């Protein structure tokens, strides 16, 4: 993703700096939007 | 396999509100943060040329 | 040899004990979907 | 507690750790800001 | 409440078709009686419920008749009998240069060596034999639904 | 539910073919009192299903007709007796000078002995003890195929 | 024998629809990325000549 939208306001991406956690293969990455895996959904059923 | 299959989709992505919510408890709370506030706990100096 | 054993453990760990009942079976085909229903509901809620 | 290993030289080690953070960012505001206005208000010119 | 209706009551007993001798008043107070020893409260998840649970009725209330006007008119006096003509199921019989021999059925209780007194009683036994298989899971909470099994599945 | 077909019945049964003696009425009352021993739903996958179904509905319908008979009529004096005529099986008789003894039946419960009053009880016995063969398995699943087994197939 | 041979040629390539799938779970993605992670952590000097 090159832009972000904040409340309608555009933001270019070499403005912003973003980390993200374990990388998803390309095909999976619209499914968690462009973001790493969650450690919840990962520790949840566990934890509980 | 199918079983296999279907045990390995079962797993994905839950939500950002499901995520919120998950969060209040203690045991994940501790597990995101104890490394989080170890790491930069030490500090850092600063070199200039 | 060696795989074959290893992966008979949890095959066996997976069904280690069984239940059963007896019952008078002739009755219980007289009107089952009932027996059967009941029998279910104890395995849903099943627990000590 | 009982069957639990008495090592306990790394529980020190970690209480310790955490108690540092604990004067990092509890104390040092309040304490920063009191040392502040005690000077502005006893004409101590030198920062402490 | 079921209602009592004497109508499909006699209709389903012929021999108590007549009117003279068995007054309704007494049809209703033994069926009133017979509420009690079976609850007449009706529910849809109970295992005897609706037709069932009416046979059932009519059966106890048809015995309690029959037990109760043995008595009154017995020995040819009124039942005139100091301690009243006593039930039971007949094991043996024998009339001149005739007899008969049957089947002791399986009592093992009050409730049900009564009931093998007259026909009524046994139908009414069989019929809560034949309902009575099975039994009743009451504690419990489905506990299994917090893990993952086979493909998957929490169900 | 399942239609009773009277003529099919009185065919099966050529004792009962007389209809002044026995009303399609009383058949139909007795069908439906009968339909509440045995469930009538039909499915594919129930033990009982079909034509045996249909049998064993119209072998307890036969056996409480006859049980009915044997008060109405065995009797035959308006049934004026004390408690009723009582059923069960005859395992000694005795007549003049001939007598006959018989086995007894293995019953266990109310169920089996009232049904062994009559033949037709008797035939829905046996057919219920040759259906009965087996068991059930109810909770359960395929746990087995998640795991490579002799030749890697997961069945 | 036949048996042992049909064990053996049962595994076999999956896909990568399939790869990608079971890529999700968090033990085969520490396994997969925990020596690679390893690997360049302590870094390399440039020397020339």
């Amino acid at each position: 993703p090159d832009f972000w939208i904040i409340s309608g306001k555009k933001y270019h991406r070499s403005h912003l700096v973003v980390v993200r956690g374990p990388q998803p293969p390309d095909i999976l990455k619209p499914t968690y939007i462009f973001g790493g895996i969650p450690l919840t959904q990962r520790i949840y059923e566990r934890v509980y | 396999p199918t079983m296999l299959q279907d045990w390995y989709n079962s797993q994905g992505f839950i939500g950002y509100q499901a995520c919120a919510i998950i969060s209040q408890h203690w045991l994940v709370d501790k597990a995101c943060s104890m490394s989080g506030e170890d790491a930069a706990r030490n500090g850092w100096e600063l070199k200039s040329d | 040899a060696a795989e074959r054993t290893a992966n008979e453990a949890p095959l066996l760990a997976m069904s280690k004990r069984t239940s059963t009942i007896h019952v008078d079976v002739e009755k219980a085909i007289a009107n089952e979907e009932a027996f059967n229903a009941r029998l279910a509901f104890w395995i849903a809620n099943r627990d000590n | 507690p009982k069957g639990f290993n008495a090592t306990g030289e790394h529980e020190t080690i970690s209480y310790h750790e955490e108690l540092e953070s604990i004067q990092e960012h509890i104390f040092d505001p309040l304490l920063e800001r009191h040392y502040l206005l005690l000077a502005k208000s006893e004409e101590i010119d030198v920062q402490l | 409440m079921v209602i009592f209706d004497e109508h499909k009551f006699r209709t389903l007993f012929p021999e108590f078709a007549d009117p003279a001798a068995y007054p309704d008043v007494r049809l209703q107070m033994y069926f009133d009686i017979a509420c009690e020893f079976i609850s007449d409260r009706d529910s849809p998840y109970r295992i005897l419920n609706g037709k069932a649970l009416e046979a059932c009725l009519y059966l106890l209330t048809a015995h309690l008749l029959s037990l109760s006007t043995m008595q009154v008119q017995g020995a040819a006096g009124g039942g005139v009998t100091a301690g009243g003509t006593q039930g039971g199921f007949i094991t043996s019989a024998t009339v001149g240069e005739v007899s008969v021999a049957k089947l002791a059925p399986p009592a093992k209780n009050g409730w049900q060596w009564w009931l093998s007194g007259t026909p009524y009683g046994q139908e009414l036994w069989a019929l809560l034999s034949v309902k009575a298989v099975g039994g009743f899971y009451i504690g419990g909470l489905p506990e299994r639904r917090g893990f993952r099994k086979v493909g998957g599945t929490f169900w």
